[PDB]
């Protein structure tokens, strides 16, 4: 498992506001290079990172027409939307679509991804064998239907697989420099004694790239959840990243609880105490 | 290259 | 559904009294999309400021982080307060390196 190209849309239906604001969001890895967002002075796809701004004109204008083609189909969803719900015309909502490819270094992708939600649940999405649709509610059985004859999946599994992978190793290829640079987290933890005869172990992590991570604590082996405490993997801004996990303990009892960390950067997984 | 809704809608 | 955005208020790089710095409001885990967040500085809003992002998460979870150009002290307090549809009123997070 190693690099990827996500793609992030957001069709946002505000009644009464005009059309839905309509978004759009490259990635590779963890980092956006691309962007569409529809009010905007001159509408073109924005180079969001010096890197792939060495592109032509031939790619920023063959994905314009790219973006402000799909902002019409979604336009069309988000109105076919209300009627699935017998939805108010005055109520606003969201598309979410996200689809990129996990490719390994090697160059295989690891697994393909086209997927959907309507404001915030899953509506439909492209399943692992990259062939079949999934529908969470009703609505979406009409659409698996809808793509199912229309062999919708064909055509998309041929991008995840084809331009996706295509331009994915060439994004990196051509930018790695910028791009790669794996940075490991430099974790410790901190000891808050306040008052109430408990005090509180923090393990922090920090200076971390890629974001993706994972944290933990142990006492004495014994792995624990609800007890723990951890804030979403905040950047740094410096291309790092930070993060970190609490545990209460019984002021007396510190030497008993350990935090983990795992991470790529990191050879084995770090473990350390207060 | 990003991806694209083909007028395939829901 | 309509879930509550977790805010964290922290700094782009460790505080030092005199030394330029940038304060994240780096908010995630919250929707809808629409959300107001307000960099303030004694009370006061902090005029130049500067927000970035505008995505969303593998569980559609959508983020935003706002930053200002700042210098901490001892005295000077920060905050970022977050108004969002999920909760009823506007919540305020103030600054705290110690952590």
């Amino acid at each position: 498992m190693s690099h990827s190209l996500r793609y992030f849309v957001t069709a946002v239906s505000r009644p009464g506001f005009g059309e839905p604001r309509y978004m759009e969001v490259g990635y590779v890895d963890n980092t956006e290079f691309v962007r569409f967002d529809s009010d905007a002075e001159n509408p073109r796809y924005e180079p969001r990172a010096r890197w792939i701004e060495q592109e032509g004109p031939e790619y920023w204008e063959r994905e314009t027409r790219r973006a402000n083609g799909n902002e019409q189909s979604f336009r069309v969803d988000l109105r076919t939307a209300l009627r699935y719900y017998n939805q108010s015309a005055g109520g606003s909502h969201t598309l979410q679509w996200m689809a990129g490819c996990d490719v390994e270094s090697d160059g295989r992708l690891l697994r393909g991804y086209w997927q959907f939600a309507y404001d915030g649940c899953d509506y439909i999405a492209l399943n692992e064998d990259l062939k079949t649709w999934t529908a969470a509610d009703m609505a979406a059985q009409i659409t698996r239907r809808k793509w199912e004859q229309a062999g919708a999946a064909e055509r998309d599994r041929a991008y995840l697989e084809g331009e996706c992978v295509e331009w994915l190793r060439r994004y990196l290829k051509n930018g790695n420099a910028t791009l790669l640079a794996t940075d490991p987290p430099k974790a410790h933890v901190t000891h808050h004694r306040r008052p109430e005869g408990d005090v509180t172990l923090r393990c922090w992590a920090l200076g971390f790239y890629p974001a993706e991570i994972t944290l933990t604590w142990q006492l004495n082996g014994e792995e624990l959840t609800q007890e723990m405490e951890l804030v979403e993997t905040r950047p740094a801004g410096d291309g790092t990243f930070q993060k970190w996990a609490s545990v209460v303990v019984p002021l007396g009892k510190q030497q008993k609880y350990t935090c983990h960390v795992e991470h790529e950067g990191l050879p084995e997984p770090l473990t350390l105490r207060w | 290259r990003g991806p694209g809704r083909a007028f395939v809608t829901i | 559904m309509q879930k509550t955005p977790q805010i964290q208020v922290y700094s782009r790089h460790p505080p030092e009294n005199g030394k330029p710095n940038i304060l994240n409001c780096y908010v995630t885990q919250f929707h809808p999309p629409h959300i107001e967040i307000q960099m303030l500085k004694n009370g006061k809003k902090i005029p130049k400021v500067e927000m970035s992002d505008m995505s969303f998460s593998k569980d559609w979870s959508f983020y935003i982080l706002a930053h200002t150009e700042f210098t901490p002290t001892e005295t000077d307090t920060y905050a970022c307060r977050v108004k969002h549809a999920s909760m009823a009123e506007p919540k305020t997070v103030y600054w705290d390196r110690d952590m």
